């Protein structure tokens, strides 16, 4: 993220001064497995009967 | 505190990648002196037979 604005109004030729900083944040998630199974007899895979052949 | 006050250092930054080398060091021995010393042959049955005199 970032910060909010403000009045800067610097003086001419002034010496510099170091001004803080910003850092990030970590997030993480886990994985998940999904599956399905199927079984079909040999005869049903050869014939052509009605709709499902 | 021997660091500049507003200094970005490795302490406060995030997201540093890990340093893991791609080498695995294994030095376990696996030599077989007796196997190498003796002779080799072919058996054609469950029981192997020979004769002495």
């Amino acid at each position: 993220e970032l910060r909010q604005p403000g009045k800067n109004t610097r003086v001419e030729g002034e010496d510099a001064t170091i001004k803080a900083g910003s850092f990030t944040t970590m997030l993480n998630n886990f994985c998940q497995i999904s599956d399905e199974t199927l079984q079909v007899t040999g005869t049903a895979d050869k014939v052509k009967k009605a709709g499902r052949k | 505190m021997a660091t500049p006050t507003n200094a970005v250092s490795t302490v406060e930054i995030n997201g540093k990648r890990e340093d893991l080398i791609d080498i695995i060091y294994n030095i376990a021995p696996y030599d077989t002196p007796f196997m190498t010393a003796i002779g080799k042959g072919v058996a054609t049955a469950i029981t192997h037979e020979w004769q002495t005199d």
